[PDB]
């Protein structure tokens, strides 16, 4: 005489559980994650072009630390420095290393060209039994090391202007002698000064004589500075001592280069997105992996989970 | 839900309709079935998906930015990086908590529109020839075999043509 | 608000219903009363304290963070630091004022929808023996007295008891 | 003959203003605040621990200013800077105050552990009345004033290894002069130097002679530096002259330390939140007693008021 | 949207409505006729022009900042600058972006709802004299002459009044 | 014998594409554009009180480089600095330049008060002709080269006190020559120095000796320090060579005032807002012109284009 006919929904044995505006936890049919919360550990070679400094940190690379000669000219997109990298040559400091080190980083470049400077009445490419190079005493390859010839060290005034189309790193330092027989011995001067300038800035540098602690048999320090020159400026140093003379320029560039510690393996595979745990695949918009991340990445919170409802409530009973 | 169908006048979900989100289910003379609803189904998945491909679209590119991490103890620029990368990982964590907690308050809301516009339109087609048993089900007040259900499933039912059996029935 | 039901086709709200949130109000031939319907009070009450309860949850733990007053000029690193704090205060209070209206429309909307989901309900139980008078009311075509009422509020109605007596009231 | 079966909802006579999406105001029956804006005024002693540094700044307590060597070793969660604070021993600046201030506020202690720096043909613990120690000339507590012994003043040039598996914070100083005369009579030398490293790291300082404005009687100042030795390190200080000598040093530590500026009393009350108002509550989500705050806090908001509803639309009348 | 009226069981938007936002068309003894209704409207225009005002309320004021381009290479400070300001066009890029999306979500589902609330009222003047068709339209079953039919418009229709006749007509 | 009453909405036959939570593109009846994407290309002079620098960056014309002596006293809400402007006296640099342009610009006046600095025993006003002012040798207008008279160059030792209820902000500068010879020749002395000191602050600066590039004529270069000085507080100046000396103080202020790089033209108009692109409107919440900006302006966003429904779909057809 008749018939009934029934509307309804799906539903799971076991849905999820997401959060809502009113409900902390409540069943759903089905959803997804949008928080990467794993890594394979190893960090792919591709898209982006990776460099393992091994056991060079870039500065060392830079400055041409022997045992990271390795790396002269090179490029990257990606610079990855490992903990257990260390310095083999002159012991040195930077004033403001981080900022040396984050402007090379970006730069994404070591090229380097040699050019003629002329260093009248001095001894040129001292080295030492620091820095090794072979079997014999060496120096950083891209630093080079005056001191006098016969009983004298002149005054050096030389100059290098920038003809080219792009802006010049040189990178340059300043000899602290541990004694005053040291500093006389090398320099003449009892008291050296190293002077670098373009036509809009300069650096005046007095070397400090005294003993610092004993690095691979030296008391004696090397300090770093950079001077960067725009096409059409000019360099010039000006010493009386204690100069370690640049061999030439680094080549400036701007891109998407940059530097990350780790030490996860780099492995033959793809993936856009780097951290220091390794690549993370980016399909989800957020992770929590590492807030050290490269390329195009999903942004890091600080939920280790968080799942968008893909289906309607789960009401089994 | 604010709609009151799933979790509300629909007692429970159906484990056994496995080719549809929503559907029918029928008892007649000639026994008792079930067939999913497709254009019901096909518009809560498509605002699904729609809602899912928003959210997974385009991850940011970035490429140098600042330390994170540092060896040394170095006062007050370093107390300002972290200080940025701290402000900015709550912020995000904020976006994140708030965009979930929105998204699936409205998937469920949605979800529970879609059963509910199902059963009005059901209710509508069968005119004065059925009535609502509040439970998501309506008792059809007239012989109605196989071809008939399906009919009324693939909104072909012509209440004219049964309306005098019905009324008769009903009152 | 979204379901029409409350500042809708209900004109007002009572004041004079000071034991729940939502409920009923009858005339019968033993003369007229009100009660709260309790389930759908306590479910507009348990979504509101869901709310609240996710809104008022863990405040974040700071300690040394930056220095954000400064008693000398000092130019470049300041300029840095008190951009960096305006900044995360004005993406603060612009997370505080959508928070609390997209809550808020949201409160009005669910409350107004358990309103229309109780008067769906009631409806639903009633089937042929009552009608929709438009304002939230229905009347019911048979002799309702307090026990029957009371059946209705508390969903054991039995329709087919009094089908017979209504249909006739309403159609002849 | 039958019956009629009203269906509604509650209202009150007045109800409270929210704001939506659509409306900047609606009444609803009842809402609740999520903005804390009021303080008691002061600041509770627990659960953190307060260091409350009255008339001292964390530097001149750091340094071993006489009225501020009350709190040698002392230890804090939050270290409370007060506006009358004042120094009363040499003076001196600190290039870099707000990092060294920064740095000691998050280790949050001023454990010193003195080590036996030999030096040999300097006179050791010079003084002034500048800074008096009870009734006689005096110094900081942590800092030992070199000078010369007999007519000479020699190479100074002494290590001290971190055999120790914590960093150590080295506090130290430079000598100015305001005259040759000064400079001579100290130091011998026309002209000092003062060099301290570490195996990666150096700072050398000349001395600059002249006169800076009369601050107690003196002329002349002292500058502050400080270097952080890590363990297997070694600290080298080489001077030839006006080195103000470390003692020995601070213990570093790593936690929830840290400083703030404030002249709120210090009450026996629980709160959780500190702000330089007071302690404030922190049920609520948000705050705009201040944007300074240590501990677990709301979020600071311009806004100075924002409701939640927690009720729905209040429609007592048509 | 969710009521699932507009683009729903209303088929499609009438382009020839030129003086209203919704309405009523009819067809009756003394020919067809079109009106806007004049609340529903009004409703629907003052709710978008109150979310409207939000959101275009107040822009914040700002004087001296942070410098955002730079002519030389500087490093860590410089990164930090860029960094900073790179993380608020973010997050505010983001807010921008979610503000618009919720805002029109929610202009689409109250525009449909207030189609739908028009829809229901109307019924329930009707009572027991019509009949909902299932596309928007009542089948009233009763001569309903151009009075009549404003009388149902302007919210003033006594079902009583016809109830005898309708009932008669329909069953 | 009935009728028929149908229920609808209006629609257009073609309206608006939108964005929401479900769909990239759905069409509405109406939207309106909230980023602003566009601009006239030129600043407003009101209601803010434009200063075009012309030849001239602030820097130059705080220190009173003599081809923009037209900007001494100036005042501005905003300072406009030129892409064409040049430097045209004694080759310098600064120190930390960007934080004195930015706490000069901040300010918003270079209101500057002579002080009778006395100078025993120098020469005061040296000029060069790097920096001429007409066809004679000058200097900058706000600074003072002292030399050697006679054969001597004495210890310069001075002070000046703030007995005034604002701040005062000093520009100073230190000579480094390009000889031994010169050193001499100007200041007798063979290496000077110059400590220029408040009671809790001071700057000590050696000069740097050595040849540089020839910039108008010279391998010698100045370089330029700053120092505040608090009512109550004092200042002090001792050098025994290659002082250039302040004249006197620039008068220090808080308020609303910035500076910006633009080659927009300024026009007679009105607006609130001001990028380097031009002024634009602020009626919208957002704007893609430019992340620079000074005013009451519309938040910066990456998207060119956002379009807020303001109507309900548009369906014309089924
Ligand atoms: C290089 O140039 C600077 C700046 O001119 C000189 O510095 C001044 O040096 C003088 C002399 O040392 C200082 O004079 C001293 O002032 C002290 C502070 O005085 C204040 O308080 C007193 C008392 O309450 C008031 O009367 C006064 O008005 C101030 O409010 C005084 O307390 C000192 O007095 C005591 O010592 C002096 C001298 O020994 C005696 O005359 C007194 O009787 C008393 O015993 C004293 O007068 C002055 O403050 C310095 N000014 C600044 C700005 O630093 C350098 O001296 C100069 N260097 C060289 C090498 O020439
Ligand atoms: C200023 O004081 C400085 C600190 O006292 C003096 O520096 C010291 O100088 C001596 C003499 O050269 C150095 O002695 C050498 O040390 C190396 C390294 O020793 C360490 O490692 C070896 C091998 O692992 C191990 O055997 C030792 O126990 C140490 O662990 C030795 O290999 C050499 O044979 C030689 O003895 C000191 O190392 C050095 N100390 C520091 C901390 O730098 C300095 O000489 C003084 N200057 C003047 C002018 O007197
Ligand atoms: C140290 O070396 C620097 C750079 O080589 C020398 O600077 C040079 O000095 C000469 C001689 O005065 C300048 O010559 C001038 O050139 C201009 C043309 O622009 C001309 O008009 C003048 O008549 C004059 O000949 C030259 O420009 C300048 N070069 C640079 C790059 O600055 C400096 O002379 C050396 N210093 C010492 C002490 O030797
Ligand atoms: C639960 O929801 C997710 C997301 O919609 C589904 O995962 C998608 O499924 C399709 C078909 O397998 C894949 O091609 C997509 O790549 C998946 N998307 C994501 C985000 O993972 C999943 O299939 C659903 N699960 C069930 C049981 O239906
Ligand atoms: C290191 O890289 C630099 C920069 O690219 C090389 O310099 C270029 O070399 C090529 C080939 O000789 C020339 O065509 C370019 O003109 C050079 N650039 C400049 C600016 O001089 C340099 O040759 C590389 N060094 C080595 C050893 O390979
Ligand atoms: C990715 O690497 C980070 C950094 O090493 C890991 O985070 C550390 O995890 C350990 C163990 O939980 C903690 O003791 C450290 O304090 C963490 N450091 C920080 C800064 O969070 C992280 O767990 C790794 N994640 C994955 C998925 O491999
Ligand atoms: C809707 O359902 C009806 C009922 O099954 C379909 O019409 C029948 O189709 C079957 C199989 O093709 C035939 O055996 C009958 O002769 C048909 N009966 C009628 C009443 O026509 C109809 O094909 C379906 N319509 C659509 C659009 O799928
Ligand atoms: C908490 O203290 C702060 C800082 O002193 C107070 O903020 C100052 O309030 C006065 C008067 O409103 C203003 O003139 C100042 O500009 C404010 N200073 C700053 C830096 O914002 C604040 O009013 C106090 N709040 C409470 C609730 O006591
Ligand atoms: C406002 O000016 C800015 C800055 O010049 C313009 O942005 C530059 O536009 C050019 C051409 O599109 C790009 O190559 C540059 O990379 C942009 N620079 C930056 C910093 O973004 C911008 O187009 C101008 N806007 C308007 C509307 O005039
Ligand atoms: C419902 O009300 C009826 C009438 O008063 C009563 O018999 C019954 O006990 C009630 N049932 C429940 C479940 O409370
Ligand atoms: C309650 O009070 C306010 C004034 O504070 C008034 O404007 C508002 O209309 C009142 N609400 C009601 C429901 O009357
Ligand atoms: C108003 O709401 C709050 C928050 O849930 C509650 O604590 C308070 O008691 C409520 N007041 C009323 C009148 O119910
Ligand atoms: C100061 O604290 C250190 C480190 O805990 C402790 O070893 C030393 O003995 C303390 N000195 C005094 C005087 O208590
Ligand atoms: C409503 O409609 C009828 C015409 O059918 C008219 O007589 C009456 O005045 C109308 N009322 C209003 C309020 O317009
Ligand atoms: C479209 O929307 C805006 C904002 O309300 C309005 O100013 C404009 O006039 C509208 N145009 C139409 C066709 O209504
Ligand atoms: C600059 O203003 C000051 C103070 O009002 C005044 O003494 C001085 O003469 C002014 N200079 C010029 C160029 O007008």
């Amino acid at each position: 005489p008749g018939a009934t006919l029934c509307l309804g929904h799906h539903a799971v044995p076991n849905g999820t559980l997401v959060k809502t505006i009113t409900d902390d936890q409540i069943e759903v049919t089905n959803a997804t994650e949008l928080v990467q919360s794993s890594s394979t550990g190893k960090i792919c070679n591709n898209p982006h072009r990776i460099l393992d400094g091994i056991d060079c940190t870039l500065i060392d690379a830079l400055l041409g630390d022997p045992h990271c000669d390795v790396f002269q000219n090179e490029t990257w997109d990606l610079f990855v420095e490992r903990s257990k990298a260390f310095s083999n040559c002159y012991p040195y400091d930077v004033p403001d290393y981080a900022s040396l080190r984050s402007l090379v980083a970006s730069s994404g470049t070591l090229e380097f060209i040699t050019e003629g400077f002329t260093w009248t009445g001095v001894t040129q490419n001292g080295g030492s039994n620091a820095c090794k190079r072979g079997p014999g005493s060496g120096f950083f390859s891209r630093l080079n090391w005056l001191t006098k010839s016969g009983s004298t060290y002149p005054v050096l005034n030389v100059t290098m202007p920038n003809n080219d189309n792009f802006d010049k790193l040189y990178i340059w330092g300043v000899h602290h002698p541990s004694t005053n027989q040291e500093q006389t011995s090398l320099y003449v001067q009892a008291s050296g000064r190293v002077t670098v300038s373009t036509r809009r800035s300069q650096q005046t540098i007095i070397p400090n004589i005294g003993s610092r602690p004993w690095v691979r048999g030296l008391s004696s320090r090397i300090s770093i500075y950079w001077t960067i020159v725009k096409p059409g400026d000019v360099l010039v140093i000006n010493s009386n001592g204690n100069l370690i003379a640049p061999r030439g320029y680094f080549k400036m560039r701007t891109g998407k280069s940059s530097i990350m510690r780790s030490d996860a393996p780099i492995d033959t595979c793809i993936s856009e997105c780097i951290t220091p745990n390794g690549s993370i695949p980016n399909d989800k918009p957020f992770q929590n992996v590492n807030k050290i991340t490269y390329g195009a990445c999903p942004k890091y919170v600080k939920q280790n989970t968080l799942k968008l409802a893909t289906g309607m409530r789960n009401v089994p009973e | 839900g604010l709609f009151g169908a799933i979790a509300g006048f629909i007692e429970n979900g159906w484990e056994g309709m496995i080719d549809g989100w929503y559907g029918f289910r029928h008892q007649n003379s000639e026994g008792t079935g079930q067939a999913a609803d497709l254009k019901s189904t096909q518009a809560a998945i498509d605002q699904i998906n729609g809602k899912l491909n928003r959210v997974i679209e385009k991850t940011n590119e970035k490429f140098h930015q600042i330390e994170k991490e540092f060896s040394e103890v170095e006062g007050r620029i370093q107390d300002l990086e972290k200080y940025v990368e701290d402000t900015k990982i709550d912020l995000w964590s904020y976006n994140a908590e708030l965009l979930v907690a929105l998204e699936n308050q409205h998937t469920i809301d949605l979800t529970d529109s879609e059963m509910n516009k199902l059963f009005e339109k059901t209710g509508r087609q069968l005119r004065e020839n059925a009535e609502d048993m509040g439970n998501g089900c309506f008792k059809i007040y007239h012989k109605c075999d196989n071809a008939c259900i399906e009919s009324i499933r693939n909104g072909t039912y012509d209440h004219d043509v049964y309306r005098d059996e019905a009324l008769n029935n009903r009152f």
